[PDB]
């Protein structure tokens, strides 16, 4: 009973639940971003997530591949996914870059980030305790902004390429590149550890937070809504976005995954088992966060709000302070740090891996037609460092930034969400979609299901996707800085190149059949057997 | 309340053909999958053919997988099986049975007709 | 096709006392796929259990079922002569579908 989940729930439990749930949380001004969040999980998170599980099953292919069986109009929707995991797999390792810089930095007597007499440091430094005493900086915060990320001014202003993080890309797609290669998965004796170990340390790191002085205010801070004033459809798109990455769906991968599920299983119940795991997962990491900024508050004599980044290194300064404050830090540190690799990489693995046997599809006849695989592994992998090596550059970090919301986030997914249900609720059928779940698992989706794909998921989908052009605001990185145009301009194109897919592949099949126009239309509508 | 009633059964010679019927009413008759079972005069059951909801998957017992046609009407919410040719072994008692869920059984069962091949 | 035999086919009772009865499969069946129906001399069947355990919708809470795998079982705390019947055992895992030999309590 376990043994199956604890070996493909590491799939999709990774950064996602303990790096980027927090920092959307933060952005977000902390507990009003929780009842959108479970609008959107109860509302199409659990129910899509079910729906993907299906479609592998029913059709035993990949993105490309499936939805010919299913409606060839819309597939398009493989394409979508496909270049979505392939921009997600640029820039998720970059995160894995800073893990793994972080680790080898902790190999100190004294860890860099405790203290600022280093050389790094603006004069405006002082020790956290010291700053109960103005433009004061905190040693955590600028050890990540300037020894770690050394950030530029702006995207404007590239900069040199990091060195010391090239070659922690470059190692990271080599750990990638030889366990793709040899077939490394999770089902080994080390199994029991690699899954087990992350779990433990969110314990450790939980226990840690709670304990301290200003713990409560963060709790706070983290669970009382603020319904008068945020609103705005930022938080809302963030909430959707957050639900749909975490549990990987869109992105097709997960399709691909589930094609090598058992029928036998009563996938319903697993499918609320992983949903409520990883979301709980993610749910607790949001109070040891959340937590320790409380204390960091309290220690700095600063709001709750001004802490901390309101961006992606929130977890890369919270959890480093709360390692300050444990006995013996270099060993939490460095267990922290190879439990961050440990977690990240044993799904940074599912998505390449997703990646290529979804590709393969292309030309079977000559990509899959032998040795080729083996080379073609190194051309994925050779692409998505060259394009990594953007987000190292010292501006890098806006380029990882613009990524982070458009390339596989934000407006996309809801696009591809919103497709998916539309074509299988209404195109296809739901009632035929029903017809096929009885015959695989023995009895029918129900009404929650049902509803959730033929109105809530739809109605959600394309409401957010309104409400944000209704009420447009823009990007930025820090509370502060604000994007130019031309890079809002390219954070866009991200987005395009994935929701373009679908129309783009409507009017290449409907051009390239023959017939009349109807006859095109009702020819390209119905399934192939 | 629920019911099932079935129809048609009667006399035919051996090799002959016939046509059964089953009416149902009190639930929404194309939400659920539909099976025939056959009682023999030992009184020892036997599944025959089972039609799913919309009718695309249709399964049939290894004895009459070349003989036994079943269909359903959504419309007129009655339910058909057509023995093309009826052997020596097909004379028994047909029940219509209702069985959405392969997780809880069949739900009810219909009063049934006799067939003899006399 | 998975045949399924039933171990008492004919049985003795009495009011008030206990009685169980078994069901055995040819290849394994999950515990989701095996249900027990309940047919009164000369009337349609109905279904009576619909899992390992599960209890129907009409059925007295005197009765239980157990088992796994190949093996299953269904018992009676204590009968009373309206339980005089013959029970069923079916699967469902699997086409072709199929029955039990059937159980009758004679008293
Ligand atoms: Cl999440
Ligand atoms: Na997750």
């Amino acid at each position: 009973k376990i043994d199956f989940v604890l070996s493909v729930a590491g799939g999709f439990v990774g950064l996602g639940n303990v790096w980027r749930f927090p920092y959307l949380c933060y952005k977000n001004g902390g507990g009003a971003f929780l009842i959108p969040y479970f609008i959107f999980l109860f509302g199409s998170g659990l129910p899509v997530f079910f729906l993907e599980i299906i479609i592998g099953q029913y059709t035993s292919e990949g993105g490309i591949t499936c939805w010919e069986k299913i409606c060839p109009l819309f597939s398009g929707i493989g394409y979508a996914s496909v270049v979505i995991v392939s921009l997600l797999n640029v820039y998720y390792i970059v995160i894995l870059a800073w893990a793994t810089y972080y680790l080898f930095q902790s190999f100190q007597k004294e860890l860099p980030w405790a203290h600022c007499n280093h050389s790094w440091n603006t004069p405006h430094c002082m020790e956290d305790t010291m700053r109960k005493n103005t433009n004061f900086t905190s040693p955590v915060i600028e050890f990540w902004e300037r020894n770690v990320l050394s950030l530029s001014p702006g995207i404007d202003h590239p900069g040199s390429l990091k060195w010391d993080l090239a070659l922690c890309l470059l190692l990271v797609w080599l750990v990638c590149f030889f366990c793709i290669w040899k077939g490394v998965r999770s089902t080994g004796k080390v199994v029991y550890f690699t899954a087990t170990f992350p779990f433990a340390m969110l314990l450790v790191l939980l226990v840690r937070g709670l304990t301290l002085p200003g713990a409560g205010a963060g709790i706070k801070f983290y669970l009382y809504p603020d319904i008068t004033r945020l609103e705005d459809p930022q938080v809302w798109i963030d909430a959707g976005t957050q639900i749909f990455f975490s549990y990987a769906i869109c992105l097709g991968a997960m399709t691909s995954l589930g094609s090598y599920n058992k029928y036998h299983n009563n996938v319903y119940r697993d499918c609320m088992l992983l949903g409520c795991l990883n979301s709980g997962t993610s749910f607790v990491s949001g109070f040891a966060i959340f937590s320790i900024l409380g204390f960091m508050a309290q220690e700095q004599g600063v709001d709750i709000a001004d802490v901390a980044e309101s961006g992606p290194g929130l977890a890369f300064i919270a959890y480093p302070k709360a390692v300050t404050m444990m006995p013996l830090p270099t060993f939490w540190s460095i267990l922290f740090f190879i439990m961050l690799l440990l977690l990240g990489l044993d799904s940074q693995f599912v998505e390449v891996e997703g990646q290529i046997t979804s590709l393969v599809d292309l030309y079977p006849s000559f990509l899959r037609k032998g040795y080729r695989r083996e080379i073609f592994i190194a051309f994925v992998c050779s692409i998505s460092y060259l394009l990594g090596l953007t987000m190292v550059t010292e501006g890098g970090m806006y380029v990882f930034q613009l990524f982070d919301y458009y390339a596989a986030s934000g407006v996309c997914l809801l696009w591809v969400a919103f497709f998916e249900c539309f074509v299988i609720a209404w195109i296809y059928g739901g009632n035929r979609f029903s017809e096929d779940i009885r015959d695989m698992i023995g009895f029918p989706p129900g009404p929650w299901m049902k509803y959730s794909w033929a109105v809530i998921t739809p109605v959600l989908c394309v409401g957010c996707f309104i409400f944000s052009l209704v009420k447009y605001v823009p990007l930025t990185y820090n509370k502060t800085y604000v994007y130019p145009n031309w890079a809002i301009g390219l954070g866009w194109s991200l987005a395009l190149s994935s929701m373009l897919c679908v129309p783009l592949v409507i009017v290449i099949r409907l051009c390239q059949t023959e017939g009349p126009f109807l006859v095109r239309v009702k020819y390209l509508l119905t399934p192939r057997e | 309340e629920v019911q099932l009633v079935e129809s048609g059964g009667g006399l035919v010679k051996p090799g002959g053909s016939l046509k059964l019927s089953c009416a149902a009413s009190g639930f929404t008759f194309s939400s659920y999958a539909m099976s025939w079972v056959r009682q023999s005069p030992e009184k020892r059951l036997e599944w025959v053919a089972e039609i799913s909801s919309g009718g695309r998957y249709i399964y049939y017992s290894d004895t009459v997988t070349g003989r036994f046609t079943i269909s359903r009407d959504n419309a007129r919410n009655i339910l058909h099986l057509e023995m093309s040719s009826l052997r020596s072994e097909d004379t028994a008692m047909y029940y219509c049975a209702r069985g959405e869920v392969r997780q809880r059984g069949f739900d009810y069962w219909g009063q049934g007709t006799t067939l003899t091949v006399s | 096709e998975n045949v399924l035999t039933q171990s008492p086919a004919i049985m003795s009772t009495s009011p008030g006392e206990k009685v169980t009865m078994t069901c055995r499969a040819s290849s394994s069946v999950g515990s989701s796929y095996l249900h027990w129906y309940q047919q009164k001399s000369g009337a349609s069947p109905k279904l009576w259990i619909y899992s390992t355990s599960n209890l129907a919708s009409g059925v007295p809470a005197r009765f239980s079922g157990s088992g796994s795998g190949t093996s299953y079982s269904l018992t009676i705390s204590s009968v009373e002569a309206e339980d005089a019947a013959t029970y069923y055992c079916q699967q469902f895992s699997g086409y072709p579908l199929t029955f039990g030999s059937g159980t009758k309590l004679e008293m």
